[PDB]
């Protein structure tokens, strides 16, 4: 449910047990409790 | 009704009884056997009269050391680094009570041991560790016979003292661990006598700083000089100051130790500074 | 303080013998102690200033920080025994240009330094008992190029045994000193 | 030397200090200092009374031993008494090393002059 | 029967601050029941073993502690209180 | 300005469950704790009853205490039970047995330290603390004993705040417990010293409300606890919403209590009406005032016609003019002048709040201080004297350890309270 | 700056297996050795623990040593076991017999040369060598004896590098082995001279962590080894990821050890919390600090309330503010000031790292140097003195060849360590 840098992804996780409402809850909570407006290590992610 | 005298610091002290359980007996051994919820009124009636000048009196009870409210005024218990400890039994008491030792006390204004045989022929392997084991005693006549006998044996010994050094470390360490300041002073004085009594002894004691010197660190700051400022102390003759004794013993050890006694003393006691370089 | 006194020959303000040796001195002692003890080498009473920290434990003169000694004699002579550990002392003087200057000496200083308020300089002490003769006029002339008028503060730091501190108007030989000033082994 | 109702012993010294000693091992529990050598200890249901050689009587409370003074008297031959010119509410007396001024209506005193080691003989008002 | 539980104190600010604000040092004595505009109430908690005697001792200690003090109040557990005032203002004892 | 609630015993825990349902509904909190409300006006004062948890959750400032967990297990299993903080449930291992001495002395002192620890943790977290609010029955065992123990401890620890209690008291017609007079007398003795303001409810009065006013065919304890939850949430409504004339618990106490012992009040709530009748009467301030003073709508067995009002307070919720409120309170005081104490020139305080409870155009809650409450205490004291002369069931209380002097003191103090009410009822200017 | 790991004995091999699972997961290495990660930050410091093999594979710089191959066959069969280089498994043909003297003198000197050859081959391959890391138990036989032998040899060959050990120590309540006091005393004697930093863990503390905090119904050694792998991987985190305030093993040693013998530390890890409770409390710096100093969550039997802190260290992982860290560590030092050694003006060092452990938003690991560790050494010395005075099992050790004087030396050295801790606890400014 999280990447290496500790963020909560964007899209639905495959075979996830939680519903969409709790996913939106977790996303908004994590955006509330962040200390910076963006990840300072975005450029080092690969896919 | 009954009265209880203070009875402290006197001829009859129960303090000296708890330590060294073997003491207290006569010249011979022990004698043969045969010789609810009561009402207390209305304490408070403040209801209906609340006001801002009131504030809480109870404020719960006690405090936990690492809780949210805090530790309050609580303090941890003392470890007792300076608390006096029990004196282990000594082999000197066994060999004197048995009668296998070559000595007697010749009374007078200056006490002296009288020897029933010439000292130079004694087997120091068998005697010298037994006399150092008697330094720990705190009851007459043992204190005198042990410490004066130690001084006499060291003074007249000669070249045979040197191989005895490995056997003397345990009595030296056990004397210092008792945390009795007078025993510490006697041990330090005898150590000062031992260091210079012969040759190549200081170099032999370098590997054994790991066992002796730990007790030096604890007592290097204790001082009896309670006089204020420039007042002189008239009890200097007794040499009962622990700190001066331990400092001068450390300096004597570094000077007679040899090539690398400094790095060992500096590893044992941290505040020491090199005398020679 | 000594401004209105008679100042000629020898003027001494410290002496271990006496009812109140530290009468005109103030003590600032932490992690240390000061006391009067009998010395083994010379068999007489001496003062001892010993502490774990060199800077914290010291004795000053005069007691009130706003007072000045006001002594015009050029030389300062000390009687100090070396205990094979760190030691230092200060003297504050006044020149004819009206500037208060300090002279600090110690056996742990790495380099001699001159700055407008301080000269710091190295020192050694020989083995045993030592007498240190200090020329304020020569050191002032050599350091600042300015004449010497008076001293107005004396300090002493741990660790060192002391018997007497006195001023003199010139150097004296061993036999020219009065008996009470000369030390005997 | 007077015993309290509980059983402890009271003491009085020549320096003027009053202490309370335990009946078990004779250790100090409470102490008060008053002026004058203590000669006389009394017992009252709410406190104690202490009388001194300088004719001072104090009242102390047994709760926590605080002292207050209600008596002032001379202790030697009184030599002279005078009145001011035109005033009668106060008068001055001399006795030993002391000069005192009293209030005639209430028998109180508010003034004191002491020169130790001497004797006053005659006083007059300007 | 009842025992004291707290004692209340009314004090004035220090003399230099009172002069800085601009209020006169004198003319504090008056026959009215009203108080100075800068007097602040503070309260303290007594311990369990406290009685009338040591509470009064603490009040006297506060009286002799600092300048700018004429009012006192000792509160009992029954809700009652009594007040202590200086008979002569700006004069201790 | 936040209140902390304490619920004790079976009655207290059950009424508390309905109270927290009503409060959660008014602020739009889902039973999961998520805010789902529909106006910012709901969120801006949510702190008054809720504490803020970190994520999307809210936690209620309440302590639950009981001696056997059966009731707590029923409420925790209920539909809103999840909102409560797990660490806030304090329980023992054996019941109070409806005995005051057991609940006060043996298991009370065993749990009270853990309850005080939870109450202090909750109180010291507040930025500014308002009074405590406690719900319990006086006839029970753990409710009476542990409630009064905790009230005494909080009054020692927080003497400057307000202490308010809601209490259930024995009906005059049918007893629910055989030993009610002892527990009631000892509890009233503790409360009159410790409390600042106390409201009393008879279950018999709620039964008369249900049968006569709402005409319910099969009422349940959920309805009685809903009526109680309605009045309790109504008294504090002006604390947590804007209005034309604000009011506060301390200001209510200052206007209602003339003397510190006279702090026992009656309560009522007005827009109660049967499902058939609502078509016959529109809401208006005169209709609310008429229901407000009708003894049919009062939650105590004592009737106002045998006593006099010293003071009363009315809190109005809804959009309304101040002129009709003021003139209605004047007209009721003028028309019934014999029932109002004459040496007070105006006995009623009014307050107006803009936001009514959902689904009602307007509402008012009424609090009344009337001397007719003395007859209830007189009846309880009579039954106590009947039981004590014969030492009725006394061995249980004496076996726990209580001194009989406690019983004689509590009876004497309550008898002096009835005498004091009787003297002020018949007082005159002269 | 690369570390070489050594795992010795059964406990060491199992903890090592769990540690390498955690580290391979954190850097996104498949158990086949293929990199499958999702950020360049994972690849840029892989050299610290891994050596590079030719194809896609990476191999971990670790040596596994044991006297009977049963454990090695179990770890090779484990889920990450395949990653280990086959030549790195060193084993003999007969067991340690749970005897320290046998493990140190008979099979130790027989096998040690092959282990030193492998350790030198791994060390001399590094471009710059950072300290070694060793995991072993002190109560066993080959772990204690051969681990301390190998530590002594590595200290002879690389005296300027760092030597770090994680060590398991006997519980105060239940023994797993009868001869534990001898093995523990001799091992502590070797460690206090040879080690630079030694961490001690009680299995009893991990059981209490699992049962009270995680509420596991049936915990297993995999959980205990996960807690150990978490702290072990936390100490090295600043070496291999970026951060706002970098830290290093040598900086931790310099700030934590006032005097060279006082290098034994207690450990704790903070964000432990049950799945049921996690919904009620979000992670934040105050919550982590409060749990971090609670003695319930600390992994030693000694409790801080009986001692005083000389120094402490906290390593934080995650994107977080420095103000909250500084003000919380100051507030905790100020409120409990009597439990901190007064001749050091501030005892806690802080460090902040950007990359948290996978699946956690934030985490902190705590290292503490506390005098309460003296109680553990005193207890072990007491049990040793009880057995040695009666020669309880000495003939096994003497039959291997040990002189009785080694036991008296080790006892004396531990007693002096206890004395030194006691003296520094009661020191004062004067
Ligand atoms: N109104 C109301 N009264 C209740 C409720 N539950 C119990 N009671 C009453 O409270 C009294 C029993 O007290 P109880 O709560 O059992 O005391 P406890 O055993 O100490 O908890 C009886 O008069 C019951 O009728 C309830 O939910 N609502
Ligand atoms: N924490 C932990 N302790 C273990 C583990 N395996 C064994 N121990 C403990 O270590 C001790 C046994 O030592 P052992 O490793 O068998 O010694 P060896 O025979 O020399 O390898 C006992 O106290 C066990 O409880 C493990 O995986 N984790």
């Amino acid at each position: 449910l999280r990447n290496s840098h500790g963020y909560v992804h964007k899209q639905r996780a495959l075979d996830s047990d939680i519903d969409l409402q709790t996913w939106r809850r977790m996303r908004i909570i994590e955006k509330r409790i962040d200390v910076d407006k963006a990840d300072p290590h975005r450029h080092k992610l690969n896919h | 009704y009954e009265i209880q005298p203070i009875l402290k610091g006197t001829k009859r002290d129960p303090a000296t009884r708890k330590y060294n359980r073997a003491a207290g007996k006569g010249p011979f051994g022990a004698f043969p056997p045969g010789y609810r919820f009561a009402y207390k009124g209305t304490v408070q009636r403040t209801g209906g009269t609340t006001t801002s000048l009131y504030k809480g009196r109870q404020q719960h009870e006690s405090a936990v050391a690492f809780t949210t409210n805090g530790a309050g005024d609580s303090k941890p218990p003392k470890a007792g680094a300076f608390k006096r400890r029990l004196i282990p039994p000594t082999e000197f008491r066994r060999y004197y009570d048995r009668g296998d030792l070559p000595l007697s006390v010749a009374h007078g204004n200056r006490p002296t041991i009288d020897w029933k045989v010439d000292v130079e022929r004694l087997d120091y392997h068998h005697y010298l560790p037994i006399f150092f084991d008697g330094i720990r005693e705190t009851e007459e006549p043992y204190m005198f016979l042990a410490r004066q006998g130690c001084l006499d044996l060291l003074k007249r010994g000669g070249p045979k003292i040197l191989p005895t050094i490995p056997q003397l470390i345990i009595p030296i360490k056990t004397a210092l661990n008792t945390r009795h300041p007078e025993i510490i002073c006697a041990t330090l004085r005898i150590l000062q006598q031992l260091i210079v009594s012969g040759d190549l002894i200081g170099e032999a004691l370098v590997p054994y700083y790991r066992q002796i010197l730990p007790m030096f660190n604890l007592f290097k700051s204790r001082h009896k000089n309670r006089a204020r400022g420039d007042a002189i102390d008239f009890g200097q003759r007794k040499r009962d100051d622990v700190g001066d004794l331990v400092i001068e013993t450390l300096q004597l050890l570094e000077v007679h130790g040899g090539d690398d006694a400094y790095i060992n003393i500096k590893y044992m006691v941290p505040t020491y500074e090199s005398c020679i370089f | 303080m000594f401004h209105n006194s008679y100042q000629s020959g020898f003027l001494s303000i410290l002496y271990s013998i006496g009812s109140r040796p530290l009468q005109i001195w103030d003590t600032k002692v932490r992690n240390g102690h000061v006391k009067r003890i009998t010395d083994e080498d010379i068999q007489s009473s001496v003062l001892e200033v010993v502490g774990n920290n060199v800077s914290t434990c010291y004795i000053t003169c005069p007691v009130d920080p706003k007072k000045t000694l006001g002594i015009k004699l050029p030389f300062l002579v000390m009687i100090i025994k070396n205990l094979k550990r760190y030691f230092s002392f200060e003297v504050t003087i006044l020149d004819d240009k009206g500037i208060r200057r300090r002279f600090r000496a110690s056996n742990y200083q790495t380099t001699t330094r001159v700055k407008p308020f301080t000269c710091t300089m190295p020192m050694r002490l020989d083995e045993g008992w030592n007498q240190i003769q200090f020329n304020l006029a020569d050191f002032t002339r050599r350091a600042y190029g300015t004449n010497y008028l008076e001293t107005l503060r004396v300090q002493l730091h741990a660790n060192c045994r002391v018997r007497r501190l006195y001023f003199s108007d010139r150097l004296y030989s061993e036999e020219e000193l009065p008996p009470e000033f000369k030390l005997f082994l | 030397m007077v015993l309290d109702p509980s059983g402890d012993v009271l003491v009085g010294s020549g320096s003027g200090e009053v202490a309370l000693l335990s009946k078990i091992n004779l250790t100090i529990l409470k102490t008060v200092t008053v002026q004058g050598s203590v000669t006389g200890i009394c017992t009252v249901p709410h406190g104690f009374l202490v009388g001194t050689m300088s004719s001072n009587v104090y009242l102390v409370e047994g709760g926590n031993f605080r002292a207050e003074l209600r008596l002032t008297c001379h202790s030697d031959t009184i030599n002279d008494v005078v009145f001011p010119e035109g005033l009668s509410a106060l008068f001055a007396t001399c006795c030993g090393p002391d000069i005192r001024v009293w209030n005639a209506a209430s028998s109180a005193e508010l003034l004191r002059i002491e020169i130790a080691g001497l004797t006053c003989n005659c006083i007059q008002f300007s | 029967l009842s025992q004291p539980v707290s004692y209340s104190l009314l004090v004035l600010p220090p003399k230099k601050e009172l002069r800085k604000k601009g209020y006169n040092m004198t003319d504090i004595n008056t026959t009215s029941t009203r108080v100075h505009p800068l007097a602040r109430w503070q309260t303290h908690v007594l311990k369990h073993g406290a009685t009338y005697r040591d509470a009064l001792d603490a009040v006297e200690e506060a009286n002799t502690k600092h300048w700018g003090f004429l009012k006192a109040r000792i509160q009992f557990s029954c809700g009652s209180f009594e007040s202590f005032v200086r008979t002569n203002p700006n004069d201790p004892s | 300005r936040e209140i902390v609630c304490v619920q004790a015993g079976q009655c207290g825990n059950q009424i508390g469950s309905k109270f927290w349902e009503v409060i959660s509904d008014e602020h739009g909190v889902d039973p999961t704790g998520t805010y789902q409300g529909d106006s910012d006006l709901q969120l801006e004062r949510i702190n008054v009853y809720f504490d803020e948890a970190t994520g999307g959750r809210y936690v209620p400032r309440s302590v639950l205490i009981d001696l056997e967990p059966g009731t707590m297990d029923s409420v925790r299993a209920g539909p809103y039970g999840q909102i409560f903080r797990p660490d806030n449930f304090i329980f023992g291992q054996s019941g109070a047995g409806n005995n005051w001495a057991k609940g006060h002395y043996t298991e009370g002192a065993e749990l009270i330290d853990s309850v005080l620890d939870v109450c202090c943790k909750e109180a010291e977290s507040c930025d500014c603390l308002q009074g405590f609010q406690i719900c319990h029955s006086l006839g029970g065992g753990t409710g009476s004993g542990m409630g009064t123990l905790l009230i005494s401890k909080l009054r020692e620890q927080y003497p400057d705040r307000i202490m308010m209690t809601f209490s259930i008291i024995p009906s005059p017609k049918v007893s629910d417990t055989v030993v009610e007079p002892y527990n009631t007398t000892l509890s009233v003795h503790q409360l009159v010293e410790n409390s600042d303001e106390s409201m009393c409810i008879d279950n018999e009065a709620l039964y008369d409300i249900c049968f006569r006013t709402l005409k319910l065919t099969t009422p349940t304890f959920g309805d009685l606890n809903h009526l109680v939850s309605a009045v309790v949430s109504g008294v504090t409504c002006c604390l947590r919403f804007p209005g034309q004339l604000n009011s506060d618990l301390r200001k209510l106490a200052v206007n209602l209590v003339p003397f510190p012992r006279l702090h026992f009040f009656m309560m009522g709530f007005a827009p109660l009406t049967s499902r058939g009748s609502q078509q016959y009467r529109g809401l208006s301030v005169p209709e609310l005032t008429q229901q407000m003073f009708d003894a049919k709508n009062m939650m105590q067995a004592a009737d106002p016609r045998h006593g006099r009002y010293l003071t009363a307070s009315a809190l109005f919720r809804g959009r309304m003019s101040t002129k009709e409120v003021d003139e209605q309170m004047l007209n009721v005081q003028n028309k019934n002048s014999s029932y109002f104490i004459e040496w007070i020139p105006n006995n009623i305080k009014s307050s107006v709040c803009d936001i009514p409870p959902k689904g009602l155009k307007m509402a008012v809650t009424f609090i009344g201080n009337n001397t007719c409450i003395q007859e209830m205490f007189r009846r309880v004291g009579e039954q106590f004297t009947l039981m004590f002369r014969r030492k009725a069931f006394l061995h249980w209380y004496t076996g726990e350890g209580m001194d009989e002097m406690e019983f004689t003191e509590a009876e004497s103090n309550m008898n002096d309270l009835v005498s004091e009410y009787q003297q002020y009822q018949d007082a005159t200017i002269e």
